[PDB]
């Protein structure tokens, strides 16, 4: 680089710029941490809500493997199949996309309408919230994660 | 000498003359023509000929001109934050800044010496391509308080049509200019 | 979507309409891990939390490429009845991504 | 050539009291006189501003009015990364505080305004923000001129 | 020091009708001749081109192949901070229009080319960018001479 | 000039000062006077000077002095932490240091030299703030050890006799030092 | 002075030379002597000395030689790469050219000028360890696509034969190479 007056403006001129460029980056990840210090409470409540879910389904999975006897239970789990309808919409935070759970629970995917087994009923609805206890949860998380990885970037 | 503004011919010149046009050879290596700096350059006489522009091309033609220099001003800014963090990290009210900077640079300030056409431009065709300008961009910010996705506004075919009306002669311009000012609206209308 | 987890709870996972699977050790829960990422699976799978804390970390050979399926622990049978701290948890979940570990 | 180390602008600064510098940002946008408060600077004021010479509210509102454009200035450059909406409600305020300070108060163009106009302008721009924000003045003051419309001067700006 | 501001090539400059300017980037790697077109100048070659002399879609050409490679050397800045994975898929292109540019265009060794040569190597590489970007040749040219695939000569 | 301490004046005499007392705006801004740099600022006559402190002053002057800089150097560096994390949501350990740095600063190295009682001040009256200050400190501390919630420590009415250590006359100043001593043995042990 | 390569005695002479070594004060820092700038240097005698290597070495000579400086060409290239993204971010593909082009800089490049047998060394000892270097990138390279495990190949111990091969003297070297050559070959087949 030749040295010149011409060329010394310039580069004070440059000096100018990064100096308030990083400043600018500091405010950014200000925000950045604002946001995220409010999300890892929300996965915190998400979190203790799934670990209610699992104790109220596993209490009901075990009243229903005892009383009604694993033949019934095999019987429940032969005449429900599978759920293969999901979406992965994804949503957007910060230019980056992120994949959103959503699942479709759909009619008929039930089956033995009667009420006599009581039991097994009851631990098939306590497991049907525990699927959305779960979707919620993975929803927090992805975003808490990828919020991570941006302030990382930034900083 | 070596392109240093400090020469002291140079300094003695600027405190003697009404306007001053300062060429830039970085743009001159990427053949942008005229070359002129839009940052290292000013004018003396701009507040003194309004009465003649005003009598003599349009009675708007100062607040083009000036809202035309506020987006130069608006793009200059935001180049520092591109320079920083990349194009793609900004809103979609500052892409379309910077794509309107980008349109009135290639289109409204470059002009070729040799071409049969491009070499002389009247009055009047700068105000109608100023015009068109101005309308585009009040259009694509209309556009953008809808939702629409930018990426998708400068795809539109307008964008050729303005893009060329440099090389349409001076006797078509007045045709040329009122079907790209129906065809604006006929497209900005319904977008998607 | 698909959970893996112990036996004792694959049919009780069916019993809500999804695709359950059982494991017993560190090393099959992780090969069936492998097999469900390596087949078009699901946009989930749920795994262990007693057994595999960190499944990302051993599967993200495949996974960083293509991450479609989003991994979770889930609590397991011997340790939801008694607890367990989501705070620690959440604790060192903020140590993995600030470092500061520094939280109140 | 812009340059405040050129030995002229450098000699004057130690001989003289302060400076009044213009920006051409300011001139490019518009606004006119384009003079840039942030860099200015009189170091005689405190011995001539004050009660029986002036109001009594002088040094406290310039003081208040500094402050509030230099948080709005840097809040204008956030917003244009982060977005409107990713702002918060007193972000906002200096957001509307900074433009309309500098298309109100600085760009006054031919007119001729005595200390009494320019402090009302001044104290009709300070409204729009919160009672509370302004810590550099007195309770008393805020208690008397705090409140009033801006549409005075939006009659011919 | 490869210091164009240097008084010799300063004056040189002001008196003479252009330039040929070697680049040492392009040396060191392996590209001979390493000619740099953006630098370089031809002040007379207005008079010399065009329709009856060589052919008429030089002038266009030229100036389109000056602009592309601008931009591709902007792009190449631009990476250097944003990474090429973050790039849109238009910035792409311009990527390889300038690797491909400088191995194939410059990177011409010992041997003699003819102008046709030239022209059809020149076209073959306008052909990788889309057809609305060309807006320095006219659309007569581009309906008589756009098409053409690299692979046919270097494939 | 511009600030800048690489300019050939400074740089020469510094080479021969013993003292070197650096000065910014920045505190100014904050309307902290006098506006010294604590971390720029040196002296090389503090080991000559001790025994003359120890003698005539206090026996332990030089051992709280450097006490005292070391508490101001931990505040220091916790500025790495405070600059991304905020200043709430740290630890006690952190938050206690955090909070006595913020006292020393606002209530020992601040000074007005308008009051009577604060423009001229002895080297007993500096010594016995010193004192009260690193008392509530350990006390703190201590009370800390046996658990408490520091919100509690940010309020007990203690703290603002170290405030108020600053206005007492000269001649009536032991008896009030005596009397901090007293109070502050109270109130740390029982609610705490 | 001061490493300034500007100055007039310095550009004087690169006029008329026909080599041109260029030192590094970088490297001669870290102790990796002879501390040559590989990328600063140049030499106009290669072309005129080819037909000479190709009658008293080997007839491959130059390909080797140009595969080894085409191998530091791009680890030079990947250095700007890894130097803000860390090198686990980068493929298999791109590791494996950082560790041989260490490989290279550290076991062929340095050169001990107080050792009692690696202060002088042949030319056929230098196309040995040339052909050794580029026979073990090639099997690595072919091992890589069997998916492989870059940690798997690094704790080879064929690795410590090349770092070790320049102390060998003159009259040991040929069996040292032929060993070494056959345990390349075999402990990548040995390997999945």
């Amino acid at each position: 680089v030749s040295p010149t007056r011409m060329n010394l403006l310039q580069r004070r001129g440059q000096l100018r710029l990064a100096q308030k460029g990083v400043d600018l980056l500091k405010k950014k990840r200000d925000a950045l941490v604002a946001e995220f210090f409010g999300l890892v409470r929300e996965a915190m409540e998400a979190r203790k809500a799934l670990d209610q879910a699992a104790k109220e389904a596993y209490a009901a999975l075990l009243l229903a493997q005892a009383f009604d006897g694993p033949e019934v239970v095999a019987g429940a789990a032969l005449g429900v199949p599978p759920l293969e309808g999901v979406e992965a919409e994804v949503e957007n935070v910060w230019g980056s996309k992120v994949p959103r759970l959503k699942a479709t629970f759909p009619d008929g995917a039930l089956l033995s309408p009667v009420g006599t087994p009581a039991y097994t009923l009851e631990a098939s609805r306590a497991f049907r919230r525990y699927a959305e206890a779960l979707i919620r949860v993975a929803n927090t998380e992805t975003r808490l994660k990828k919020i991570g990885e941006e302030i990382k970037k930034t900083t | 000498p070596g392109g240093d503004m400090s020469e002291p011919v140079t300094q003695s010149t600027l405190r003697i003359v009404g306007a001053f046009w300062r060429l830039d050879a970085s743009l001159a290596f990427r053949r942008h023509f005229p070359a002129i700096n839009w940052n290292g350059s000013y004018s003396l006489f701009t507040s003194a000929l309004d009465p003649w522009y005003r009598e003599n091309v349009a009675e708007d033609y100062p607040e083009l001109r000036d809202a035309i220099s506020e987006l130069l001003q608006r793009e200059a800014g935001l180049q520092e934050i591109v320079q920083l963090v990349g194009p793609d990290a900004l809103q979609d009210a500052e892409r379309l800044v910077i794509e309107v900077g980008r349109i009135i640079r290639e289109d409204f300030l470059q002009q070729n010496a040799y071409h049969e056409v491009d070499a002389y431009c009247s009055m009047k065709k700068a105000y109608g391509i100023m015009k068109m300008i101005l309308a585009f961009y009040k259009e694509a910010e209309a556009a953008i308080k809808r939702g629409v996705s930018i990426d998708e506004i400068l795809q539109l075919p307008v964008l050729e049509r303005i893009g060329r009306a440099r090389y349409v002669s001076e006797e078509e311009f007045p045709a040329y200019f009122e079907e790209a000012m129906k065809e604006i609206q006929g497209a900005f209308k319904a977008l998607a | 979507m698909a959970v893996i987890a112990d036996p004792e709870t694959a049919q009780g996972f069916r019993l809500a309409g999804l695709e359950g699977y059982g494991a017993s050790s560190a090393e099959e829960a992780q090969s069936l891990l492998e097999t469900l990422v390596e087949r078009g699976g699901y946009a989930l799978v749920a795994v262990d939390e007693a057994l595999l804390p960190d499944p990302e970390r051993a599967v993200e050979r495949l996974m960083r490429g293509r991450d479609l399926p989003v991994l979770l622990p889930i609590a397991g049978l011997k340790e939801a009845f008694q607890g367990h701290d989501v705070e620690g948890y959440m604790r060192e979940l903020v140590r993995k991504t600030i470092g500061f570990d520094i939280k109140l | 050539d812009d340059d405040r180390t050129h030995p002229i602008p450098d000699l004057t600064g130690y001989i003289t009291e302060g400076q009044i510098q213009l920006s051409r940002e300011l001139h490019r946008k518009g606004i006119y006189p384009p003079i840039d408060p942030l860099p200015s600077l009189s170091r005689l004021m405190n011995n001539g501003v004050g009660k029986g010479k002036t109001r009594e509210d002088h040094k406290q509102v310039s003081d208040q009015l500094y402050s509030a454009y230099a948080n709005g200035v840097d809040i204008r450059k956030l917003v244009a990364i982060i977005g409107e909406d990713a702002l918060t409600e007193n972000d906002r305020r200096y957001l509307q505080f900074a433009d309309a300070f500098e298309r109100f108060f600085i760009n006054q163009g031919q007119q001729n305004r005595s200390i009494e106009e320019s402090l009302q302008i001044a104290w009709a721009l300070l409204s729009m923000l919160p009672q509370g924000e302004l810590k550099r003045i007195s309770k008393d003051h805020i208690g008397k001129y705090y409140g009033q419309k801006l549409e005075e001067i939006w009659g011919a700006p």
